[PDB]
């Protein structure tokens, strides 16, 4: 009902030729200074442009990628809704390819954002402080006038951009923090990949001193329910104090689900409610009753119908918004439960354990379909928890006005009783699937089973295959309500865990035919084949050694046969495997 | 270096083997220049003949998984386990008076292969003879370990 | 349209007066006899009457208790179609409480068949045989008058009854048959359950003789789409030469359930064509253009849409016909597979092996309510496969109409082009969901993956970072379409395995509370704990040797002695668990 | 008798664990007769007593788990691996002359434990002296092994 004109905008067709200006420079100044410092592997292997953030990595700071792909992302929300957004200066050349290329162009946009945490001098901070500063600053001054916009909603755009805004943010204060960490001189320090934390030096540590907390405690004990609500936090616990850190492109998939969760639950409430608003509003009563009569029975008062239909559309309301309250819930109590899972599974990957040894008993092997797995996984965890939050919703939208207009209304009120009298006219019934379920349980206890001497149960025959007999037609109809709950429990199962990739929803025998399995185990089979944090904590002690260090070392030779056998003394089975393997 | 269970055992078996494409069970120069060339580094040939040379104590130019063992074993211990030293003295003296003879020395040996050269074995004892005798001390081995 | 009156429906009343007159004194025989022959187990444990057939028998004849569970079922279909069927005699006390006590009545009737085959006497076939002449004498002769009957359909009586007759046919060929076999002495034998025949002696045979051919052969070769007619020919073989026999009770569910697959398949049929030809006749084209004027439009010509709407009502019947024998099929093609899988779970349970082994590495225990699954499996079977032939045809019914609606249709006529107006406005869109899913298998294993010396392939680094990066959004899109295929494929394989109880639905993690698997492991511990094959003939050759047979006998013990010793020479690990064992 | 897998002697590993409720590995004679009233016979308890003594070669009243091999493995075995008792005989003699003394038969008792008396070694060899001379023949111990 309003449309603002913008100066913004008028000239966002500008800022599209600005920006786009600034960042083709300064890609380009990276080209200038690749060619400065002999770089290694992270220049292009095509052309020569730098890299981005190096990936497999689990030591490097994590608050640049996370940003960006934050960023990113949402430029696909807001892009869906608007159909034209980019017709600017170049051709159409039939419209919807138009919006094809666009996936291709935040990316080359926001590049030099990413780029310069990969050298750490001045050049790169000064340089990466500005376009933060000035991205932060365009996006900001858009929305300090005209927050009201006619596409979708009075406050949509304002409440659209609450994560972009925010995550530039954070660019805003990390670069010129990292520069001013300059003053310590850390920019005379290099790209050297093993940098010898102390992460990798305390997860060897961890290892061999392990031997000290082995020795166990003792264990608590907790009365019922209180355990329960206990329990529950045994699966919350994601805290726990080890040295262990994450993959990048395993952390980033977290933050980009949860911004993901925050667009869909924005674009489900202000997408209904309008369209519900209005009908609340304008009811039409005497139009509405033309409504009723062309169809069913008026029943009473067509003055009251306006409370009648008005006391049924409170609670379509009430539904649609219960329903997205319980379907985000659901989502972020699954990504906290996906989070301590992602540990597990990878320190169990580490050992080659028995955990996830249905393909770990295979080799590790870094296969090509492997690799394209890898190359976008995060994509697909945002992905998949878009779909989450459809269906979730739109099957608990139907789970609860079959409670609602069932059990809860009539508990309530009392005005239809639809159920109560189906189910009061079997009150008899299912008393005997009760009674022969109770006869069979309460029999078996304590007229066959007959626990002995050492624990030992055997049963008293005869009479139980008797029993099996009188009991075949009751069976079958025991056999329709667990019938009826293989599907339920299936249905529910399906959905809960649907926006997961860690968990396979079909059977044991033919889990890799699903393919969200299938790209999260060849992610983390690569993830474990190039940055094991062994092997690059063992090449740590033969470069910082290297760098820093007859019969004198001959004596350092009569120590290390010596340490030779110490080992092997304590560690018996090893020496056929050393005999055998020398 | 001390005691260990099959699953600490069995990370440093993972590790081992993203090294050695072979299967073979060990590690020669160009099996480790690749890997140290994927992490970024170009160390010298020259360089890398050496870095060799402070793990293989067998002087084969290869490298055994025990020999992977005990390098990670030596830097990231713990100060000491002293009672598991004196339950290695169990082993290296049959006669518990504490003094390891060469001939008490050899024994293990021939338990575990006799793999070197007796004036090899010599060149052992002339390391631990600070204190004087001759003669391996209680504290002797514990100072080997130690450093 | 028609009705007969019925002289048998007459006699029927009588009829029920008459066979449960017959069936109350053969029981109460059995009870004398059972105090005149002094018997085992087979007498019951609360009152003293007989059991029927042995279920935990593995060579026991199989013949008899596929018989009578296969008319026992038949019953059950039947008795809930028709509203009334008794009242008869006993009053109503509330009517539906009267179609309850019914379920516990045919096994009651049907008891005296059962219960003749264990005794193997002069006294049991001649009993036996007259019920079963008698059984088939009324149903015979209810069926050769009146086959039109006004109740579901022309001839559906005759067409519901065609297991029933022909399984009593096989009651009237066993127990003469097997009378005739008394000529031969057959009737001094004893009731010895553990009676030591070839199989249990071949079973273990099997095992020892095993290294002979444990000698492999070579493998054969063929090539590409006749194997993959041949793999699907491995899943068939159900076949192979093995000395195995399966379990009385799961030989009983797969032919219950074979018949309750025939009687599913009947009652879609003949409950729903009726109330279609009725319409494809009584179309009231004058009457269909006042409901096609009142809703849509006519688009041509009043006389031409009688041979419109009849071309859709072609295709509705066509539909219907299809979802059917298509389910019908799956269901056939599952319950061989089921019995396969029956066959190679049951061998690999009897190791204790590492195939079932996800519960089989903690104890055989047999509990409280692992025998209650075990009471009442077969009736368990037949359930599953009621629910899964409803739900299989309502599915692919809806997954037809939208292929013949909308692609088979206009490929053959070319009226409604609904889905190539999506398709052609989306023409160059999915060309780059190929181009960069192409891009990213091309590029990784022309570039990236270096195979290597001993085929070990490493990656040129780097420049991969980067191609990560720059198709990130675009992934989001392939995210999609790999997530509406997660949702696909677990729809399609849960309804496909919706009929089988050897199969968990759920995750590997939490297979324990899909109440299908559950019953079907329960089952399957308590039948190996209580007959296994192996103690079964142990057993035989300490009693058939024992019924049948100092210095000499100390000569027996020097043989004795020595072959000792001839065993743990050629197994040395069992020595240490000799010594520690003994 | 002969050689098995690990899966032959899963099975009968898991046959003999039906019997002995205690999980102690040994079958006393109320542990057998439940199972025997099981399969439905009721067999007179100084008749199971009797049954025992053909399965018990140690006397001890209770039996192992390879006395109860035995019993499986005599009477459903083939008629003969003519190399593989040839295969027997290079344990059983470490002269290669074919003849077993009693020393060569202690030699194997040394190595297996040495459980029975000399004297009842002594009494085994008086079966095998159908030959005429005091001494194993090659095929008296293939004679016992059939029989
Ligand atoms: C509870 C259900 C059966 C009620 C039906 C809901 C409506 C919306 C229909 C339309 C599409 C259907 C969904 C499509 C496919 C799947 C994926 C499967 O892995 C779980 C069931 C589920 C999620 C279906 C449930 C039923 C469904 C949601
Ligand atoms: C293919 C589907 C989604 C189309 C929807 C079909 C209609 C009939 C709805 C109504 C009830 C729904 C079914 C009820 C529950 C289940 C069990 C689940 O383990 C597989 C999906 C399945 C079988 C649903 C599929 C969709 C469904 C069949
Ligand atoms: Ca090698
Ligand atoms: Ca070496
Ligand atoms: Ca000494
Ligand atoms: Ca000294
Ligand atoms: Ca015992
Ligand atoms: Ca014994
Ligand atoms: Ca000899
Ligand atoms: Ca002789």
């Amino acid at each position: 009902e309003v449309i603002p004109p913008c100066d913004p905008t008028a000239d966002e067709g500008l800022f599209h030729i600005c920006i786009a200006a600034i960042s083709l420079v300064v890609m380009l100044v990276l080209a200038i200074l690749a060619r400065r410092q002999k770089l290694s592997d992270n220049q292009r292997g095509l052309t020569g442009l730098l890299s981005p953030v190096n990936f497999l990595d689990h030591t490097q700071h994590k608050g640049l990628a996370v940003a960006v792909y934050g960023v990113l992302f949402c430029k696909l929300v807001g892009m869906v809704l608007s159909h034209h957004p980019l017709p600017f200066t170049k051709e159409v050349a039939n419209k919807e390819f138009w919006m094809i290329l666009a996936l291709l162009y935040y990316p080359t946009l926001y590049y030099p954002l990413l780029a310069c945490g990969t050298l750490h001098n001045k050049v790169g901070y000064v340089l990466g402080s500005l376009l933060s500063w000035t991205h932060f600053g365009i996006l900001v001054w858009q929305k300090v006038d005209c927050p009201k916009t006619p596409q979708i909603y009075k406050y949509y755009a304002l409440f659209g951009s609450l994560p972009q805004i925010a995550c530039l943010a954070f660019l805003s204060f990390q670069y010129p923090l990292l520069l001013f960490k300059g003053l310590q001189n850390t920019e005379t320090a290099n790209a050297s990949e093993d940098l010898s934390s102390s992460y990798y030096r305390d997860y060897v540590k961890k290892i061999l001193k392990k031997k000290k907390p082995t020795k166990i405690s003792s264990s608590t004990s907790k009365p019922k329910l209180f355990d329960r609500l206990r329990d529950a936090v045994k699966s919350y616990i994601y805290t726990p104090e080890d040295v262990f850190r994450f993959p990048l492109k395993l952390a980033i998939s977290v933050v980009v689900a949860f911004i993901a969760l925050y667009q869909m639950a924005l674009l489900l409430i202000s997408g209904v409610l309008p369209t519900l608003h209005i009908v609340r509003r304008g009811v039409d009563e005497n139009i509405a009753f033309l409504l009723a009569g062309f169809n069913i029975i008026l029943s009473n008062d067509r003055q009251e119908v306006v409370r009648i239909v008005v006391y049924y559309l409170w609670c379509v309301e009430i539904c649609y918004v219960s329903a997205v309250t319980l379907s985000c819930l659901v989502n972020l109590l699954m990504l906290m439960r996906s989070m301590v899972l992602h540990r597990s599974n990878l320190k169990g990957l580490y050992r080659g354990d028995s955990l996830n040894v249905f393909n770990c008993h295979r080799s590790i092997r870094p296969s090509r379909p492997a690799l394209v797995c890898w190359m976008g996984f995060t994509s697909y965890q945002a992905a998949f928890l878009c779909l989450g939050m459809a269906i979730q919703t739109l099957v608990f939208f139907i789970c609860i006005l079959f409670a609602v207009f069932l059990i809860i209304i009539p508990i309530l009120w009392g005005t239809n009783l639809m159920l109560f009298h189906i189910i009061g006219n079997l009150w008899p019934f299912w008393l005997t699937l009760v009674l022969a379920a109770l006869i069979q349980h309460v029999a078996s206890r304590f007229l066959f089973i007959r626990k002995d001497g050492g624990t030992r149960d055997l049963n008293n025959r005869g009479s139980l295959f008797l029993l099996s007999y009188i009991l075949f037609l009751v069976n079958v109809m025991i056999g329709v309500v667990l019938g009826i709950w293989r599907v339920v429990i299936t249905a529910l199962f399906n959905i809960v865990h649907l926006g997961r990739l860690d968990i396979s929803l079909l059977n044991r025998n033919v889990e890799a035919f699903d393919p969200g399995y299938r790209c999260y185990s060849h992610y983390l089979k690569i993830e474990v084949s190039q940055s094991h944090p062994v092997m690059k904590a063992f090449c740590g002690l033969l470069l910082q050694s290297s760098g820093q260090d007859n019969k004198v070392s001959n004596a350092k030779r009569a120590r290390a046969h010596w340490q030779l056998l110490y080992t092997l003394v304590n560690n018996p089975s090893l020496v056929g495997s050393r005999k055998h393997f020398q | 270096a001390d005691q260990l269970t099959e699953e600490q055992i069995a990370e440093f078996k993972e590790a081992f083997s993203l090294f050695d494409k072979d299967g073979d069970g060990t590690i020669t120069t160009k099996e480790l220049g690749t890997v140290m060339r994927s992490l970024g580094q170009n160390p010298t040939e020259a360089e890398l003949q050496d870095m060799i040379n402070e793990v293989d104590a067998d002087g084969n130019g290869t490298i055994d998984f025990p020999e992977f063992l005990t390098m990670m074993a030596r830097k990231m211990k713990d100060t000491d386990s002293e009672e598991e030293i004196r339950e290695a003295f169990r082993v290296f003296d049959k006669d518990g008076n504490g003094f390891i003879s060469a001939a008490e020395l050899r024994h293990v040996m021939t338990n575990l292969g006799e793999k070197l050269t007796d004036e090899e074995v010599d060149e052992m004892i002339r390391e631990a003879d600070i204190d004087g005798d001759g003669q391996v001390n209680y504290e002797e081995f514990v100072t080997m370990m130690t450093s």
